[PDB]
DNA sequence: TGGATGGCACTGGCCGTCGTTTTCG
DNA sequence: CGAAAACGACGGCCAGTGCCAT
């Protein structure tokens, strides 16, 4: 077994150059360092590891080191380099699985002091060390004189980055050694720094072998990339900003401007006695202005000629309050408040700071006399609607628009194991928040996203889409776990006509949408007010909801019963949350894991999520690996390329409709395989639809 | 009283087409300074009167004025001299800093 | 006693860098 | 010429609110 890790010139898409590594080899207790030249010695090296049937060991090597290294061995050597899967470590993703309550800074992207709660310190100095040489680069640059530019740090090699790719191995040593010293996920009596990999993945919990194959499968997603539609999204840009400019021109003219105090530095106090008045706008009492200027003149200096006005405007002593000039803002709920209040309103919903509550559902429900002013809060709720969808396609920091790439694809980001439950996390920007296509301007959002997009590289043609589905999965999961007391009898009702369908009809709701945040809300406590909410009523259809369908399985309260007995050893209740005594903090997964529990009132979820995450991961990969083993290739130079992965859903490009159809199928088939791999008490299903987009695909 | 209470509809024609000196008060009810200049103004009303008019405009019941002026600060003395910003001073001024303002330009 | 798990936009307060303007020593 | 002063466009940080999806 081997510890590595790489220094060079860019992110993975900009990669260009090699400029160093480190190997430190178990079998020799010794670190080897390599620079710019010995490039081809380092690959020899890492290859000689494979060839013993070894491990390589990298921290985050799976979406940025393996993949770059393959990169650079054929732009700077003309040679091929492929580390199997297999034969890769990934401390990044070993520390995800065992340390799943906590954060990270994706090494580097987030920023540590916005992040809640504790974070595993060697993994914090790997995800700091970038950020920490630039501060080292930026002060040497200082003291010789130079200035700084860019991102000059990683331009040329030097040995001050020599040191730190040195520092990162001896770090992810022992990362890598305090995570293996865990019982839990590796037996004892086994030394994992000296085992072949079959031993490796083998004798370990069966955990970090998924964990490992998610990882290198979407490394290989992002890479790919989801073929977007700039110029429909640009076009839509222009509608929506103009919609935006004409509702800003009647709700400014609605309601007018004002003033209000701003930068007042010292306090007004009263001029009888000198009592502070702090409820007073904070003023400023000038020391720099007069009615006239200093004398210029002979003639001035003596009074025989009046001294140069003062221009200035203040008056040294005369105390004046600052004020800024606003204009109506639609997007502050701030202005909002303070305009509807004077025209009548009264809020009956403020927030734990005493702030009126201003979301769509109060100004659904606002009333003021005049008509005007009526009517202009029908505009803002446009407005808010408008700009949020501008927020996201185009303005935001993370829009569509500001990450489409050369290749006309977004290359979204995925932490394969970045909740607690076992659910993966995306950002950069999060493919997994795309407006429904039901929703304003949902169409034409996913429209924008899809293999039609794509051109094949060779002919020419449209790639094809290929979307699955877990069908009613939570659901499902949880029919597993009753099965226990109800002796499947939910396991077997739910595949009586689709599940939330029927339950849609039964509660009388509107969509299946509905349904399915209804079900889901009751399912996991929601109160009877939050369930009227949902379904649009109020707490007592929400009452009669929760028991009409509680009712139906009862058994929902003994396997709730069950997990509290297993969880907590007793709780009180004080002011401010609740104090629990723990008999274990944390849920065995499906694949064995620890699935750590914040709060008992969500233990079910815990339960019912990670069930749903880990089976939909384990899905993921099983069906790439069927297909694989169909012949077809995963690539935009090959047959399909996976776009996304949205927790229980994933969007295929193909090459061909055939190939759509072979993997829908495939996907199916894959589910059912997971579903007997554990032994699942409820049959697993998915729906798969074939199409041009994500629109017409989800 | 012998001032003007203008109203943004009315500022035009009673300010910018008026003849003779007028000194506009750009004032709002929630500022100190404000209130203390006030009393003094009423006074300035009646020593200058022939001379040039005082008028007050409230800049929250007439938000319509004050940002053609570029108003950062209140209480705003304008002295207009036919359509024209003759001087501009801002701050609560004594009842001898405004006449010496005045005065000066007059 | 509670829907859950996440990303992320946008306002507004705090704070400090920084290029521009004015009357004065 | 620089210093003291009144400024505002400006970026990094952060808390509070609320919308995106599964
Ligand atoms: N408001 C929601 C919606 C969904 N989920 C969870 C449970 C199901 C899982 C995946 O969502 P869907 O794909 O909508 O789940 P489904 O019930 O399998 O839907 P379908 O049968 O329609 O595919 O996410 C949730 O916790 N809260
Ligand atoms: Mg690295
Ligand atoms: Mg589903
Ligand atoms: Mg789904």
């Amino acid at each position: 077994m081997i510890v590595s890790d790489i220094e060079a010139n860019a992110l993975l898409e900009s990669v260009t150059k090699f400029h160093c590594g480190v190997i430190y080899d178990y079998s020799t207790a010794e670190y080897v360092s390599y620079r710019p030249s010995d490039f081809g010695a380092y690959l020899d090296a890492l290859e000689a590891e494979v060839a013993r049937g070894g491990l390589i060991v990298f921290h985050n090597g799976h979406k940025y080191d393996v993949p770059a290294l393959t990169k650079l061995a054929k732009l700077q050597l003309n040679r091929e380099f492929h580390l199997p899967r297999e034969n890769c470590i990934d401390t990044l993703v070993l520390s995800r699985l065992i340390h799943s309550n906590l954060k990270d800074t994706d090494m580097g992207l987030l920023r540590s002091g916005k992040l809640p709660g504790a974070l595993e310190a060697w993994g914090y100095r790997l995800g700091e060390m970038k950020g920490e040489y630039k501060d080292d680069f930026k002060r040497m640059l200082e003291e010789q004189g130079e200035e700084y530019v860019d991102g000059m740090e990683w331009w040329n090699f030097n040995e001050e980055m020599m040191d730190y790719n040195v520092q990162d191995v001896v770090v992810t040593k022992a990362l890598l050694e305090k995570l293996l010293s865990d019982k839990h996920y590796f037996p004892p009596e086994i030394d994992f720094t000296d085992v072949g990999y079959t031993t490796f993945w083998s004798e370990s919990l069966e955990a970090v072998d998924i964990e490992h194959r998610a990882a290198w499968l979407l490394a290989k997603q992002e890479r790919n990339g989801f073929p977007f539609d700039t110029k429909a999204i640009e076009e839509l840009y222009v509608e929506l900003a103009a919609r935006r400019s004409e509702l800003l021109r009647k709700l400014t003219e609605t309601f007018g401007s004002w003033y209000q105090p701003k930068g007042g530095t010292e306090m007004f106090c009263h001029p009888r006695t000198g009592k502070p008045l702090p409820k007073y706008p904070r003023i400023k009492t000038p020391k720099v202005g007069g009615i006239f200027k200093k004398p210029k003149n002979k003639a001035q200096r003596e009074g025989r000629e009046p001294c140069e006005l003062d221009t200035r405007e203040y008056v040294a002593g005369a105390p004046y309050t600052p004020v800024e000039h606003v204009v109506f803002n639609p997007s502050s709920r701030d202005h909002i408040q303070k305009k509807l209040q004077e025209a009548g309103w009264v809020p009956t919903k403020y927030t734990d700071k005493g702030a009126p509550v201003v979301d769509d559902e109060v100004l659904e429900g606002v009333r003021v006399d005049d008509p005007e002013k009526q009517a202009a809060i029908d505009l803002i709720k446009e407005y808010l609607m408008i700009q949020k969808r501008i927020g996201q396609s185009a303005e935001g920091d993370k829009a569509w628009l500001r990450y489409v790439a050369e290749d006309g694809k977004i290359h979204g980001s995925v932490n394969p194991n970045g909740a607690v439950t076992g659910r993966a996390t995306h950002a950069f920007p999060n493919l997994a928040q795309i407006p429904g296509v039901r929703s304003p301007y949902g169409e034409q959002c996913r429209a924008a996203f899809g293999a039609e997009h794509h051109l094949d590289g060779i002919t020419g043609k449209p790639w094809v889409q290929a979307g699955i589905d877990a069908s009613g999965l939570e659901l499902r999961c949880l029919a597993h776990f009753m099965a226990r007391f109800d002796n499947g009898e939910y396991a077997h009702e739910i595949l009586n006509g689709d599940i939330h369908t029927k339950n849609q009809i039964a509660a009388e709701l509107p969509t299946r949408d509905n349904a399915k945040t209804f079900i889901y809300g009751f399912l996991y406590g929601a109160g009877d007010e939050k369930i009227g909410q949902i379904v649009g009523a109020g707490k007592e259809r929400g009452k009669e909801l929760k028991k009409k369908f509680l009712e139906n399985t009862p058994a929902i309260a003994a396997l709730r019963e069950s997990i509290q007995q297993t969880l907590v050893e007793s709780s009180q209740w004080v002011a401010g949350e609740q104090q629990v005594k723990w008999k274990r903090r944390w849920i065995k997964g499906l694949d064995g894991r620890k699935v750590h529990v914040r709060s008992p009132h969500a233990a079910l979820n815990t339960l019912l999520q990670s069930a749903g995450a880990l089976i939909c991961k384990l899905w993921i990969i099983k069906t790439e690996e069927m297909l694989v083993e169909k012949g077809l290739k995963h690539g935009w130079d090959g047959d399909f390329a996976y776009m996304a992965w949205v927790h229980d859903e994933i969007q295929v490009g193909c090459r061909t409709e055939e190939i759509a159809q072979v993997v829908i199928e495939t996907a199916q088939e894959a589910m059912r395989w997971v579903g007997d791999h554990w032994n699942f008490r409820c049959l697993l299903d998915t729906e798969g639809k074939m199409g041009p987009n994500w629109a017409i695909c989800h | 009283d012998k001032i003007i209470h203008l109203t943004d509809d009315s500022f035009d024609t009673d300010v910018l087409k008026a003849d003779g000196a007028i000194l506009v008060d750009f004032w709002a009810e929630w500022c100190g300074p404000c209130k203390m200049i006030a009393p003094i103004l009423d006074e300035i009303a009646d020593e200058y009167q022939g001379k040039l008019t005082v008028a007050k405009l409230n800049i929250d019941q007439n938000p319509g004025t004050a940002p053609k002026y570029g108003i950062r600060g209140i209480p705003t003395l304008l002295l207009f001299k036919n359509g024209e910003v003759a001087a501009t001073k801002v701050g609560a001024l004594s009842k001898g800093q405004l006449k010496e303002f005045l005065d000066a330009n007059l």
